[PDB]
């Protein structure tokens, strides 16, 4: 159980950028993921989540149709992209980490994390 | 990590197994083995009485 | 589906019985949980579906609820305890970070 990233630093407003999440040290296949976003003095807002297979990716409304999420199981990675920011995503990022072992052929309730990745701040 | 000084090639692998060598014929009647779980502790001992 | 907790914020000598509530807005049943976060670093989870803790915690963390209200208490305060503590539902996908609650020496 070992999760960093990718990607981190200072970006232009209304930029694009790749951001990165890696994983390893556990049975990836079965769990589901997210990210969430610590700015600073505030809250915890969640980004976006993707259910093991893949299939269903979901977003919250300050997130629909900016950002692209997507899950490489094969090499144990979270990709994430990022358009049309703003001055608000001033954040940092820790990849989290569903503990719920759904099968590769389901999909359903994820929201009960144990584990996070080492937090990269990006600031915009 | 813990283990004494590994002398020949070495590596920081995570191993799966960890081996014990005792002498001819020993026993280890006389002492107690510590276990350690992420949901707790575990010890192995043995006795008659 | 939104939160609201208490006490926002509060500084207490270390060993007190500190307790902290949760608010859903709405009937969750038992799906809720809470976690410590360190300012500066990562957080981890220590209780969840209310009354039941991580395997990695100590029986000092404690909590329950159900419906809207919900609470996670402390037995005694311990110096490693400043930190954050937050809460989130899992009742919709769409889901609720809490309002976050922090601890403080005196
Ligand atoms: C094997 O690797 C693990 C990580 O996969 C190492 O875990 C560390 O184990 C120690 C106890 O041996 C933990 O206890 C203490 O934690 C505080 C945390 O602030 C630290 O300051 C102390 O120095 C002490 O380490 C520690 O939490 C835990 N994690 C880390 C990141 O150090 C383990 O030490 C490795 N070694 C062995 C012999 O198993
Ligand atoms: C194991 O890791 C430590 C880290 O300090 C290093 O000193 C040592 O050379 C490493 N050995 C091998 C075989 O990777
Ligand atoms: C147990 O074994 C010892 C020798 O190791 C023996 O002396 C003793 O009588 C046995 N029985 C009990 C009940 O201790």
């Amino acid at each position: 159980v070992q999760l960093v990233e990718s990607g981190g630093g200072l970006v232009q407003p209304g930029g694009s950028l790749r951001l990165s999440c890696a994983a390893s040290g556990f049975t990836f296949s079965s769990y589901a993921m997210s990210w969430v976003r610590q700015a600073p003095g505030k809250g915890l807002e969640w980004v976006s989540a993707i259910i093991g297979s893949g299939s269903n990716t979901y977003y919250a409304d300050s997130v629909k149709g900016r950002f692209t999420i997507s899950r490489d199981n094969a090499k144990n990675t979270l990709y994430l992209q990022m358009n049309s920011l703003r001055a608000e995503d001033t954040a940092v990022y820790y990849c989290a980490k569903d503990t719920t072992p759904r099968p590769l052929y389901s999909s359903g309730w994820y929201g009960s994390f144990d584990y996070w990745g080492q937090g990269t701040p990006v600031s915009v | 990590t813990g283990r004494g000084a590994c002398k020949g090639f070495y590596s920081n692998a995570s191993s799966d197994v960890i081996r014990y060598n005792i002498n001819f014929e020993e026993n280890l009647r006389r002492g107690t083995i510590l276990f350690k779980t992420s949901y707790g502790a575990v010890v192995f001992y043995c006795t008659n009485n | 589906i939104q939160m609201t907790q208490s006490p926002s914020s509060l500084s207490a000598s270390v060993g007190d019985r500190v307790t902290i509530t949760c608010q859903a807005s709405q009937d969750i049943t038992t799906y809720l949980n809470w976690y410590q976060q360190k300012p500066g670093k990562a957080p981890k989870l220590l209780i969840y579906d209310a009354s039941n803790l991580e395997t990695g915690v100590p029986s000092r963390f404690s909590g329950s609820g159900s419906g809207t209200d919900f609470t996670l208490t402390i037995s005694s305060l311990q110096p490693e305890d400043i930190a954050t503590y937050y809460c989130q539902q899992y009742d919709n996908l769409f889901l609720t970070f809490g309002g976050g609650t922090k601890v403080e020496i005196k």
